[PDB]
């Protein structure tokens, strides 16, 4: 096996910004043998460069890669937003034909303020005997976010999951999605349900509750 | 431009074999190399090896050996994996290219649409919608949203729209979560316009394909 | 009087050895051909032909490293076909021209019958590419060692 290891998963631009996605390699292999490819999220993946320097078809001219030895990089003139995919590297030098880890590029914008939403069960839910209540984070960056279920004041751990989004194509923010699952008798047995933010939500992060049955 | 296609995201119990299929029939396939892949979720590309459509002469990867069979049907262009033992080390898109002639080099220069193997347990379910009331404590604040939990669903070809024709903006189908049950679960949220002005049959609909069911109910704002 | 590479690594005028990295096809099958066009990679000039008249050929091809071991090829010389290793005098081909041109060979290397797993190590000598430099101006049999490496590894695959 060819050890290839990037920067590990993060990285960041606005419309413009240089991304030096590096690409070490455990030999120091020649630049006829490294490949980059981009896949989006979500979506099949797409030749990106190959031998290093020659950009494939439908690759745009701002991306050119360079580099030899056992350091590569993808040198980029001014990336627009519609480039936020996980480049690929991959060696052609052996056969492992190794592909690295991937960096996630995500797109960096302005700091969105994060906006929380929290909501009870329906009727329905309760019918079902399993109740959840969600309290949704809905235009939000960066994905670092872990908002705090608050039981009748108390807080409550390994009961809540957040699910994150990909990038949005619109206004580049995520969305987070916190479901704390109960069962309809101790949903009941509490009034006060409430989550708090986090990251830049507040200093003092905004607290969205509710009372149950009113 | 001739591409290649590829079947949807299927569902496989751990164990069985997926039958994952590529095929470009206007693109002559005795003239490339016919190339395959694997995305993990997190986890970076593995390149899974190649099958000539000329020869049916295959080289995979150490990590692949006796893992992945990539065979080639040429005279339909079409070619399967064969991945006996299939683990959730295995759960991953699975991804087709092949070798063109760029320069010197030959590289992935046209793929598949590709496809997401999942290999999580037990029976498929439905994904049972579920309303949840905007903020009318609120009101006045106009920004207020609502959503559609679909809990207990599996696998996740979930097409949870709103208006089924409509909505494109605010729609946030979020990737699902391993839940304790082990049953997948995602919820979608949009933002409506104010309230007063804001009175909508919102009707939300899933569409499970490998259980398929039009799941489907209006949410209603509730008056406290 | 001269030959240079497309790495860079050219060879003095009295002749001399240097590095070829070709960049290859990563994976060729029998029947098929590993086309390592050097003319594409290595090419050779005169220093005035108006009067030297330079009569370039290959002298000597030899089969070193990766291709030695499975990839038995044919040196096409000007569109012509010699049995790679080039163990004969291959006909001249003048390069009457001060401008550099691709120096037209080209080893077609179809590798033995389905070989086994991995063929022609990345970094490894692929060949030696031997030329002659003779002219009716003088005696100056010069010496052009090519010491070809692949750049890149091929597969010979089972199936």
């Amino acid at each position: 096996q060819i050890v290839l290891t990037q920067s590990p998963a993060l990285m960041a631009a606005s419309p413009g910004e240089k991304v030096t996605i590096t690409c070490s390699v455990s030999s120091s292999i020649s630049s006829s043998n490294l490949h980059w490819y981009q896949q989006k999220s979500e979506t099949s993946p797409k030749p990106w460069i190959y031998g290093t320097s020659n950009l494939a078809s439908g690759v745009p001219i701002r991306f050119s890669g360079s580099g030899s030895g056992t350091s590569y990089s993808l040198t980029i003139s001014s990336l627009e937003a519609e480039d936020a995919a996980t480049y690929y590297c991959q060696q052609w030098r052996s056969y492992p034909w190794t592909f690295g880890g991937g960096t996630k590029l995500e797109i960096k914008r302005t700091v969105a303020a994060p906006s929380v939403f929290i909501f009870p069960p329906s009727d329905e839910q309760l019918k079902s005997g399993t109740a959840s209540v969600v309290c949704l984070l809905n235009n939000f960056y960066p994905r670092e976010a872990k908002v705090q279920w608050k039981v009748d004041n108390a807080l409550q751990s390994g009961n809540s999951q957040e699910s994150v989004t990909e990038q949005d194509s619109k206004d580049s923010t995520y969305s987070l999605s916190s479901t704390l699952t109960l069962s309809k008798a101790d949903y009941e047995k509490h009034k006060v349900y409430a989550c708090e933010v986090t990251h830049q939500g507040l200093s003092s992060p905004v607290t969205k509750s509710f009372n149950r049955g009113e | 431009e001739v591409q290649l296609q590829q079947s949807g995201a299927e569902l496989v119990k751990p164990g069985a074999s997926v039958k994952l299929s590529c095929k470009a029939s206007g693109y002559t396939f005795t003239s490339y190399w016919m190339h395959w892949v694997k995305q993990r979720p997190g986890q970076g590309l593995e390149w899974i090896g190649l099958i000539h459509p000329n020869s049916s002469s295959t080289y995979y990867n150490e990590k692949f050996k006796t893992r992945a069979t990539l065979t080639v049907d040429k005279s339909s262009s079409t070619a399967y994996m064969q991945l006996s033992s299939l683990t959730s080390e295995d759960s991953a898109v699975y991804y087709c290219a092949r070798l063109g002639y760029g320069n010197s080099y030959w590289y992935f220069d046209v793929w598949g649409t590709g496809t997401t193997v999942t290999v999580s347990s037990a029976s498929t379910k439905g994904p049972s919608v579920f309303p949840l009331a905007p903020s009318s404590k609120s009101t006045s604040g106009g920004t207020a949203a609502l959503g559609c939990l679909v809990k207990d669903y599996f696998p996740e070809p979930v097409t949870v729209s709103w208006n089924s024709g409509a909505l494109t903006s605010g729609v946030h189908t979020f990737p699902a979560v391993l839940q304790s049950s082990g049953l997948y679960s995602l919820s979608s949220v949009v933002t409506v316009p104010s309230s007063s002005l804001g009175t909508q049959t919102y009707i939300c609909n899933v569409n499970h394909k490998p259980s398929n069911t039009k799941v489907d109910k209006k949410v209603e704002p509730k008056s406290c | 009087f001269a030959c240079k590479t497309a790495n860079g690594t050219a060879i003095p005028i009295g002749g001399g050895s240097a590095n070829v990295y070709v960049n290859l096809a990563p994976a060729v099958n029998v029947g098929q051909n590993l086309v390592v066009d050097l003319s594409t990679q290595i090419f050779c000039h005169n220093d005035y032909p108006e009067t030297i008249t330079d009569y370039v050929t290959l002298q000597r091809g030899a089969a070193y490293g990766g291709v030695l071991s499975s990839f038995s090829g044919t040196v096409k010389y000007n569109g012509s076909s010699y049995p790679f290793p080039t163990t004969s005098e291959t006909p001249r081909v003048v390069y009457n021209s001060r401008t550099d041109k691709p120096w037209p060979v080209a080893l077609y290397l179809t590798p033995v019958s389905s070989a086994g797993g991995v063929a022609i190590k990345a970094g490894s000598l692929i060949a030696v590419l031997i030329l002659r430099q003779t002219n009716n101006y003088n005696s100056d049999d010069f010496q052009f060692v090519w010491n070809i490496y692949a750049n890149n590894d091929v597969v010979v695959p089972t199936g």
